[PDB]
C-alpha cells in the first residue's frame, strides 16, 4: 500500500556451476571457462612451413641416404621433424649410430640442411668405391646409403688413405662417416687386403682411433657383420683428416646447415593432415584463444599453458539463485 | 555469503533486472520497475575483467617440457628427466586449479560485498523517512514520486526536505 | 576479527553452549537456556569440511623423491638430481604450509562472519519491537515466551503483532 | 572497499591525525581535536608487521641455482640443467608476486574492516544519546565535555548517565 | 528484569592453537592435525610381500654369487630390496662392476629373478674351468663367484672358446661376465698361454671386444689383479656369443627376469622387523591416515605425502576465549 | 553548534603505489620495498677472503702450470674462483683434458690447494726430462707446462719407465698426468726410440692404459700433435703407478686439498673490485637488508632470494586519498 524501494540483484537462467574451496558446484550467472579440451586430431603445418613427415624412415636412416629414404634425399626447410615410434628403414645394415640421441638434440635447434657432396665417388683412384649389399636392397638389387661410400681392396690391395676436406663454405658442416665391422679374419682380407686395420679421424676438436671389432654376432637383416657410424659438426675454415687402411665407410654427402630456429622431433604414428595451425601437439593441432589447455605437454608454436586439468573454470557473475 | 546480503536477508535475485548486476525495484502512485546501479555495477565490472587477466598474465612465464631421447643405458637421467617435467607440470596444474578456487570463492563474496553496500547507500539516506523492513525494502513515511527515486539512486536525496 | 563478531562487539564465548557453534541464550518468565542455532551450525560443518577435504585432494599429485646412484665420475649429475628433488619437495613444503596459514585465516573470519550474520538475522526481525543492547542482547519492550522465543529461532516473528 | 568504509561512507582521510591509522575527530565547547585510537592502531601495526615477516619467512628455503658445465657432446644435460633451474626460478617468481598481491588485497580491506570495527564501537556505545549523520560522524544531543569524550575513546561510555 | 535475547557463540576447554598469516598461536576451540610425525622405526614387509634383505652384502656381491653372499643363491620374490652403506662383501676378488649405477636401476624395476644355468662346467672339456683365490675365501679354502667361471689353461694350451646361448625362454635374461686383468706377462701366460688375448661378446645390440690391461696395481684384498665384470639383457631369440682365447670369467649362471613391477632399493643399517606395513622409509615404517608427514622423503607403498614440515594444523573451529 | 565525535582514518602527502589482484596502482600511505634492484658493479673479497681471479687463464692452465699463468704458481685460499668465459691461456700445447668438467665440479667444493713435488725431474735418470715447444712460450724461448714433465729418449734409446709414488701425506691429492698423439711415425721414433708405445696408470681404483694416435691433424698454436691429459684423487696411504715406454707426459708436481667448503666457479670478464662483501654475483655484489634482488640467479654468501620480478612492494597503510 505504501511507496517502497528495495535493493537486489540480478538472476537469470543460467546453470553454469564453478567451485571454491569451501564448496562445488555453485550455480553462477555468469562464468568463464579458460582450459581448451579440444584438438583437430592433425598434423598440420606451423604458420604455413611444413613439418617434415618421415614416414617409415628414421632420422638416421634418412642422414646417411638409406635407399628405401630416397623421398628425402633433399628435403625442404621443415617446423618441426615427425618420426614414428619404430620406423621400419633405419641402419639397413645393422649396426649402431654413434652418439646419436645427442646428434637428434641437434635437429631441434635445426630447419634446414643443404646437402653437398665433399668426397666425390670418382677420387678413389686405389681402391673400389662400390661396395653393395642385400641388407640394403633397392628395387630388388643390392644397394648400399647413398651418402657414404664403402671402400673396399682392388687388385688385391688396400693402400693407406689420407684424405683431407677442408670446409670452405660459410655454414657449419655435418659430416658422417663409418667403420664395418666384420665376422672373422676370412672376410677380413677378402674385402680389405690388411688384417690388422684402423681408421683414424681428426677435426681441430676431434681426435679419434677406431679398430674394426672382428667377431661372430647373430645374424640382423640377414648379416652377421655390424656397421658403426659417427658424425661431427665442422666448422667454417677448419678442416677434417680421414686416415685408414681398411673397414673405412667414407663420406660422400655432407649437410650445410643453413638455417637455425625453433623445431623439435615429435614422435607419432600420425600422417600428414593438409591444414594450417599456430599450435602444433604429436596427438592433433590446437586453434583455441583458451589460456590454458590439457591436450598434451609437448607443444610447439604459439600455444596456450599445458595442464592436466579436467576442468578450469572461473566464476565472473554472481551465485545464482533458484 | 560473507557479508550476508546475497541469498542472505535479501532472499533472493531478480529475474527482472536485466539492466545490471545490482539495483534497485521502486514502487509509487506511477508506476514500479526495475533499475540497474550504474555506478556499482560497472566498479565490478572493472574489478573482475581485471582479476581474470591478472589471472592469466600471471602464468605466462610458465614451465614447456621438451622432448629428449636417451638410449638403453641412460635410464637413470632419462627417468630423472621425466620426473622433473611431470614435477614442472603438476606444479603449475595445481597452481592453476588453486588459484581459480581461490579467486571464485573471492568474487562471489566480493558481489556479496557490493549489493551490502548498496544497501548501506540507500540506508543511511533515508533514516528517519523510511522504515528498514529488513528483506532488502524501505518502506516510506512521506510519498516519493519519480523525481524522489531518482535522487536515491544519484545519491542525492535531500533528508531535511521531508522531515 | 574481520566481521568484529567474535571478540568484538560480543565480547565472549559461551561455555554452556555445546549443542552447536553459533546460537541464542533466552530468558523469560519460564526459565532461560542455551540453544544453538542448527542452521547456520549445519552451514559451517559443511563448509568447512569441505575445505579440509579440498585441501587434502589439491595436493594427491605432489612430487615423489626415488633413490637415484652415481658414481664418483658422475658428480655434476649426481649433484644435479639432489638439487632437482630438494627443489622439489621445497616447493610443496612451501605449497602446504602457506595453504593452511592462509586457509587458517579464513576459516576464522568465516566464522565471525557467521555469528555476525546470526546477530543481523534477529536484529531485522525485532527493530522497534527489542532494544539494541550492543554486547550482543536485545531487550525486549514486549514479554516473549518460549512460543515467542521459538519464533525468532525459527525465522518466524511476526513483527506486526508486537506493535 | 570490501567493508564499505574507507573511500565509502567515511568519505576520505584525514590528514591532521598524524598520531596513528584510525581514530577520532571531536569538538565542544573547550576546543577540538584529533586523537588515535591506541588499540585498534596498536592491534593494527601488530597484524601487519606479523604479515610482512610471515611473508620473508616463508621463502627462506628457496631454490638456488649454481653453475654446472658441460661439454658439446652434453647437450642434453645441459639443456635438462638449463631448463630445471629457471623452472625453479619461475615457480618461486610466481610464488612471491602472487603472494604479494593477495596479501596487499587482504592488507587494504584489513585496513577497511579496523575503520568500520571503531565506527561501531562507538555507535553501539551512544544509541540514543548521539544522531548518526551518516558520514562518519555523531552529533550529540546533550553536551559533553573533554572528560566525557574521553570516555567514548575509553570504552568506558555511561549510557544510562545521560538518558 | 524484561525479557531479553543474546546472540553468542561455542568456547570449550580446547587449548588447540593454530597459525594464520597476521597471528601465531591463536587458541581455537577445534583443529584437525594433518601430519604424521611418528614411525614405528622398524624394515616391514610391504602389504604382505617380504623384502630382500641383502645384509652384509651388496647388489654386486649377491649378483655374482660371492661366497659370503651364499644365503642369497635363489632368492623369493620381494617387495623392496635393503642394502647398507657400505656392505663387507661386495667384489671379493678387487676390481669394477661396469655400468654399475644402470644395473642397480633396472633392480628398481624388479620384483623376482629365477636363476638358471645356461653354460655349465661340464661343458669346458679342453680348459680348466675350476680357478679360485684366497681373495675370495669360503670356509678358509680359497674359492670364487658362484655364477661366473674362472677358465685357465688345460695342458699348456688355451685353444680359442667359441660359445654360443640362445635364450629360448619367454623372459628377458640377465647375463653377466667377466675379464681379468693380471699384474705381469709372467702371470699372463702361468694362467692362459696365449700373452696377447681377447675377449668378444656379441648380442643383436652389443658388439664388445675387451683387451686384459696388464698393469702393477696397489694390492686390494692381497690381490693386485682386477676383475672387471659386465651384463646386458639378453631379449627372448636373441643369443649371445662369446669368443675368446685367455683371460674370459665365463658365465655359468644367468637371471630371468620373471616378475616387473615397483620396487626399490634403500640404503639402511636396519635389519628386519617381522611386522608388515603399506607405507615403508629407510628409518621406520608409517601407520598413518594423515595425510601428510615428515619422516623421510624416500617411501614405498601406499603413503601420506612427504613435507619437511614440523607442524601442519587447520583451524576447523572458532578462536577459542579464556 | 552541538557537539560532535567523528570517526576517521589517516591521510598524508605519500604517492607510493601497490598492487591487488583487482586493481592497479593503489596508491597507499604507507609501503615497504622488498626487492633489491642494485648492485656495487665489482667482484668483491667474499667475508674478509679474497677470490682467486684467474684473468687470463683457464683452470685447465692454472693446475697444469702453463708458463703464462705463472702468477699463479702457489696461491693462497680463495672464497670463489673467477675464470673469463673464453681464457687466453689454456692448454698452449693443443688437446684435451679429459673428464674437465668433472674436476671443474671438485673445485666448486675447494678452498685452498697446496702444491708439492713428487717426482723431481732429477731422478729421470735414463730420460731427458727438459721437452719443450714453441706452442708454449715464455719470454721467447720454447717452454712447458711447469707441473709436468715432458720425457723423451736419451742416447737413443728410451727404456721402460716403472715410477710409484705413495701419498704419505694427511690429504687428498690430486693427480695429474699426459700422453702426448704425434703426428707421424717419423716424430714418434725421433722423440721415444720406440715405435708401438704405452702408458699404464693404476691406482687402489684406477686401471688405465693409455696408447697414442698417430695422425695428421689440423693446425692448433702451431702444431699438429695433441697432448691429452688425466688426473685422479690418490688417497691417503694409497700409491700410484706408472709405466710407460714413451709417450708419457708425467708428474711432478701435484696438489694437496688441504681446505675443503662452499665455493664456485663464476664466469665473468670484470677484474678484481678492492671491495667487501657479504654477498657477490658475477655481475657485481649486493649490499642489502631487502628479502629479494632480481642481480643475478647465481650468487654466493649470504644473499638474499632471487626472483625474476621488476617490482615487489608490500602495502602496510591504507589506501590514501587525494
Ligand atoms: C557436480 O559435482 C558432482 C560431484 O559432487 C558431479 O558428480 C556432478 O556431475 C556435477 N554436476 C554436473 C556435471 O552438473
Ligand atoms: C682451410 O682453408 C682455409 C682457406 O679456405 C685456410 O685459411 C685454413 O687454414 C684451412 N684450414 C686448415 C685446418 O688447414
Ligand atoms: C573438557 O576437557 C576434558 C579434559 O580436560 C575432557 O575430558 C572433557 O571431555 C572436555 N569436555 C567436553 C568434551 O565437553
Ligand atoms: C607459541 O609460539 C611461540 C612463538 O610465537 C613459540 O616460540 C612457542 O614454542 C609456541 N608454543 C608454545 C609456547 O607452546
Ligand atoms: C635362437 O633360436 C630361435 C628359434 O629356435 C632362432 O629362430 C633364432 O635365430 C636363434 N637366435 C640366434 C641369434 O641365432
Ligand atoms: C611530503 O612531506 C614530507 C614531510 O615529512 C616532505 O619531506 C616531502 O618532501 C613531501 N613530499 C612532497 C612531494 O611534497
Ligand atoms: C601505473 O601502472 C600503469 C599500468 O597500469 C603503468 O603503465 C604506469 O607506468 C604505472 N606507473 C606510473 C603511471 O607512474
Ligand atoms: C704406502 O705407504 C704406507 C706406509 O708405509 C704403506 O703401509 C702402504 O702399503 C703403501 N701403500 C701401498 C698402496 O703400497
Amino acid at each position: 500500500d505504501p511507496d517502497q524501494i528495495c535493493i537486489g540483484y540480478h538472476a537469470n537462467n543460467s546453470t553454469e556451476q564453478v567451485d571454491t574451496i569451501m564448496e562445488k558446484n555453485v550455480t553462477v550467472t555468469h562464468a568463464q571457462d579458460i582450459l581448451e579440451k579440444t584438438h583437430n586430431g592433425k598434423l598440420c603445418d606451423l604458420d604455413g612451413v611444413k613439418p617434415l613427415i618421415l614416414r617409415d624412415c628414421s632420422v638416421a636412416g634418412w642422414l646417411l641416404g638409406n635407399p628405401m629414404c630416397d623421398e628425402f634425399l633433399n628435403v625442404p626447410e621443415w617446423s618441426y621433424i615427425v618420426e614414428k615410434i619404430n620406423p621400419a628403414n633405419d641402419l639397413c645394415y645393422p649396426g649402431n649410430f654413434n652418439d646419436y640421441e645427442e646428434l637428434k638434440h641437434l635437429l631441434s635447434r635445426i630447419n634446414h640442411f643443404e646437402k653437398i657432396q665433399i668426397i666425390p665417388k670418382s677420387s678413389w683412384s686405389d681402391h673400389e668405391a662400390s661396395g653393395v649389399s642385400s641388407a640394403c636392397p633397392y628395387q630388388g638389387r643390392s644397394s648400399f646409403f647413398r651418402n657414404v661410400v664403402w671402400l673396399t681392396k682392388k687388385d688385391n690391395a688396400y693402400p693407406t688413405i689420407k684424405r683431407s676436406y677442408n670446409n670452405t663454405n660459410q655454414e657449419d658442416l655435418l659430416v658422417l662417416w663409418g667403420i664395418h665391422h666384420p665376422n672373422d679374419a676370412a672376410e677380413q682380407t677378402r674385402l680389405y687386403q690388411n688384417p690388422t686395420t684402423y681408421i683414424s679421424v681428426g677435426t681441430s676438436t676431434l681426435n679419434q682411433r677406431l679398430v674394426p671389432k672382428i667377431a661372430t654376432r647373430s645374424k640382423v637383416n640377414g648379416q652377421s657383420g655390424r656397421m658403426e657410424f659417427f658424425w661431427t659438426i665442422l666448422k667454417p675454415n677448419d678442416a677434417i683428416n680421414f686416415e685408414s687402411n681398411g673397414n673405412f665407410i667414407a663420406p660422400e654427402n655432407a649437410y650445410k646447415i643453413v638455417k637455425k630456429g625453433d623445431s623439435t622431433i615429435m614422435k607419432s604414428e600420425l600422417e600428414y593432415g593438409n591444414c594450417n595451425t599456430k599450435c602444433q601437439t604429436p596427438i592433433g593441432a590446437i586453434n583455441s584463444s583458451m589460456p590454458f589447455h590439457n591436450i598434451h605437454p609437448l607443444t610447439i608454436g604459439e600455444c596456450p599453458k599445458y595442464v592436466k586439468s579436467s576442468r578450469l573454470v572461473l566464476a565472473t557473475g554472481l551465485r545464482n539463485s533458484p | 555469503g560473507l557479508f550476508g546480503a546475497i541469498a542472505g536477508f535479501i532472499e533472493g535475485g531478480w529475474q527482472g533486472m536485466v539492466d545490471g548486476w545490482y539495483g534497485y525495484h521502486h514502487s509509487n502512485e506511477q508506476g514500479s520497475g526495475y533499475a540497474a546501479d550504474k555506478e556499482s555495477t560497472q566498479k565490478a565490472i572493472d574489478g573482475v575483467t581485471n582479476k581474470v587477466n591478472s589471472i592469466i598474465d600471471k602464468m605466462n612465464t610458465q614451465f614447456e617440457a621438451v622432448g629428449r631421447e636417451f638410449n638403453n643405458l641412460e635410464r637413470r637421467i632419462e627417468n630423472l628427466n621425466k620426473k622433473m617435467e611431470d614435477g614442472f607440470l603438476d606444479v603449475w596444474t595445481y597452481n592453476a586449479e588453486l588459484l581459480v578456487l581461490m579467486e571464485n570463492e573471492r568474487t562471489l563474496d566480493f558481489h556479496d560485498s557490493n549489493v551490502k553496500n548498496l544497501y548501506d547507500k540507500v540506508r543511511l539516506q533515508l533514516r528517519d523517512n523510511a522504515k528498514e523492513l529488513g528483506n532488502g525494502c524501505f518502506e516510506f513515511y512521506h510519498r516519493c514520486d519519480n523525481e524522489c527515486m531518482e535522487s536515491v539512486r544519484n545519491g542525492t536525496y535531500d533528508y531535511p526536505q521531508y522531515s
